[PDB]
């Protein structure tokens, strides 16, 4: 009927990252089987709109329907696991196996990559991602 | 900044 389930996904060194734009990262796959999601992130960006920006997306990895619908909000934890920044999609968007969905835009990275505003303790970005299936 | 969309 309903299922809500989350992820944490923790990106160590983030400051390092080599990745250009349009370059991408996967996080592991995560369940609520049957269904398998993961999170992919671009550090610079999607493409020459974005490249100031992260972009993260929500990808249905497997799948054993047709379709699934599912609403999905991310956010950034600060160094009290407290989520900042978030972002939700404001209705339940359609994946089919190997869809995905998401923010081009999601955070500026001259905003993320300053560390006083304390997103990047010991350099790591903790993004957490919750998903909803009805 | 807050649109939903896909990479395809």
């Amino acid at each position: 009927k309903v299922v809500k389930f989350s992820y944490m996904w923790t990106i160590n060194n983030f400051s390092f990252c080599r990745e250009e734009m349009g370059e991408v990262i996967k996080s592991s796959t995560f369940s609520s089987d049957k269904l398998k999601w993961c999170l992919r992130v671009n550090p610079k960006g999607l493409d020459e709109e974005s490249k100031d920006y992260l972009s993260l997306y929500l990808l249905l990895v497997s799948c054993p329907k047709s379709e699934v619908r599912a609403k999905f909000k991310f956010s950034i934890l600060n160094a009290k696991g407290e989520e900042t920044k978030a972002m939700e999609s404001q209705r339940a968007y359609r994946f089919v196996q190997g869809k995905d969905w998401g923010f081009k835009k999601f955070i500026r990275r001259g905003f993320l990559l300053d560390e006083a505003n304390g997103l990047l303790p010991d350099d790591k970005l903790t993004l957490f991602c919750e998903v909803s299936v009805v | 900044c807050d649109e939903v969309t896909s990479t395809t």
